[PDB]
Parts: structure tokens; C-alpha cells; sequence
């Protein structure tokens, strides 16, 4: 946003994937509701 | 066009705990009431 | 539907009975899965529906008979099978 | 005899209120049920 | 009430009517 230059509240997180196995758990819509890390 | 901006602040990265974020449907296959 | 027929959908083989279902898929998904993860609702791809896919009826013949010493008569039963499917 | 008679019909009364209560009472015939389910979806699972 | 393809399960020939 050009006032210079001026930017407003703002803030974002960067995470990496690994492989793993998840224990996943769908509803009866059929919607995932949990899941368990099987290497916590 | 490019400009190069130096009005940058230095700051080392920060960290913080990402919780059960993340997940996401592995594939199109539709499932209800299972575990998988 | 309702017929015992081979079913396509996208390359998808099979056969069985092609029924409308009370199902509510996810935009995204396009075929479900059962307990036993197997082909069980599919949703056609021209038209968006929830159909069931269950196979054609099977089951066992057991034949019920006197000795042959005493009679040739027999009678048949259809294990598992509403007798309105023969 | 009365007391005899007595004792039995409250013993009966609390064989009910045991059953119904603990549920760990009947885990033999729970265990031939869940074996028998178990082993048909195991030999269906094989299949994929 | 306290107790709850190619595979086929056969009934039993005694009915829990005739158990009881
Ligand atoms: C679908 O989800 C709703 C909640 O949004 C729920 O009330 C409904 O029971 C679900 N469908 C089935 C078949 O249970």
C-alpha cells in the first residue's frame, strides 16, 4: 500500500511435509473430523 | 520494472507450535463412518 | 438402473445393479467406498447423483432329496435369495 | 422356611441388578461374536 | 440386550423361540 511504501498487519507460517501415516477419521457425511499421528 | 527495497527491518525467524493443522483429503474416494 | 448390467463410469470396470442413493458426497469426491473399501456409490459424471452400485444377486444351491433308493424327486433351495430374484 | 425363602428372592433380585449393571459379565459370548466378525472382515480386507 | 462378497452366514436351525 503506497502512502512510500506502507504495509498493513499481516503475518503467515511456513511448515514442511514429511512422510508419515495418519489415522483418519471421516463422519457420516463423510467429512474428516480427526486424526492420529501414528509417530507422535 | 523492479525496484529494490532496502527500508527492510532485520529480524532472525520466529517459531511457534503448529497444533493438528494441516490435513488434508489424500484423494477423491469418498468414505463415511470409517476409519482409515 | 435397477438392471444387472456393466457399469462405466471413467474407466471405472464393474457390474451390478446401478440404484439411487440418499448419499451426500463432497463436490470434490467422485466414487465412495464401503467398510470393506470396495466400490459401493458412484457419482455419474454428466449428471451429478448419488447412485449405489451392489452387485447382482448370488448365492448357493442346496438340493433337498429323499434317497434315490426311494424317489427321484428333489427340491432346490436358493440360499440367501427373496424368491421374487429367480 | 421364610427365611430361606426370603434369602432366595433377594439373591435372585441382585443376580438381576449384577447383571444389567456389570458389562464385563458376559465377555465369552461378546468374545465368540467379535471373534467370528473379525475374522470375516480380516479375510475380506485381504482381498485388497 | 446385553450382548450385539462369497462369504455367506447360515441361520441356525433351532430359532431362539425354541431355545427359550
Ligand atoms: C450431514 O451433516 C449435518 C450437519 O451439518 C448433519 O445434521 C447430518 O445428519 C449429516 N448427514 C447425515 C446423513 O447424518
Amino acid at each position: 500500500h503506497r502512502s512510500g511504501w506502507t504495509a498493513g498487519a499481516a503475518a503467515y507460517y511456513v511448515g514442511y511435509l514429511q512422510p508419515r501415516t495418519f489415522l483418519l477419521k471421516y463422519n457420516e457425511n463423510g467429512t474428516i473430523t480427526d486424526a492420529v499421528d501414528c509417530a507422535l | 520494472q523492479c525496484v529494490n527495497l532496502t527500508t527492510r527491518t532485520q529480524l532472525p525467524p520466529a517459531y511457534t507450535n503448529s497444533f493438528t493443522r494441516g490435513v488434508y483429503y489424500p484423494d477423491k474416494v469418498f468414505r463415511s463412518s470409517v476409519l482409515h | 438402473k435397477n438392471k444387472c448390467v456393466n457399469f462405466n463410469f471413467n474407466g471405472l470396470k464393474g457390474t451390478g445393479v446401478l440404484t439411487e442413493s440418499n448419499k451426500k458426497f463432497l463436490p470434490f469426491q467422485q466414487f465412495g467406498r464401503d467398510i470393506a473399501d470396495t466400490t459401493d456409490a458412484v457419482r455419474d459424471p454428466q449428471t451429478l447423483e448419488i447412485l449405489d452400485i451392489t452387485p447382482c444377486s448370488f448365492g448357493g444351491v442346496s438340493v433337498i432329496t429323499p434317497g434315490t433308493n426311494t424317489s427321484n424327486q428333489v427340491a432346490v433351495l436358493y440360499q440367501g435369495v427373496n424368491c421374487t430374484e429367480v | 422356611q421364610k427365611l430361606i425363602a426370603n434369602q432366595f428372592n433377594s439373591a435372585i433380585g441382585k443376580i438381576q441388578d449384577s447383571l444389567s449393571s456389570t458389562p464385563s459379565a458376559l465377555g465369552k459370548l461378546q468374545d465368540v461374536v467379535n471373534h467370528n466378525a473379525q475374522a470375516l472382515n480380516t479375510l475380506v480386507k485381504q482381498l485388497s | 440386550n446385553k450382548v450385539t462378497k462369497g462369504l455367506t452366514v447360515l441361520p441356525p436351525l433351532l430359532t431362539d423361540e425354541m431355545i427359550a
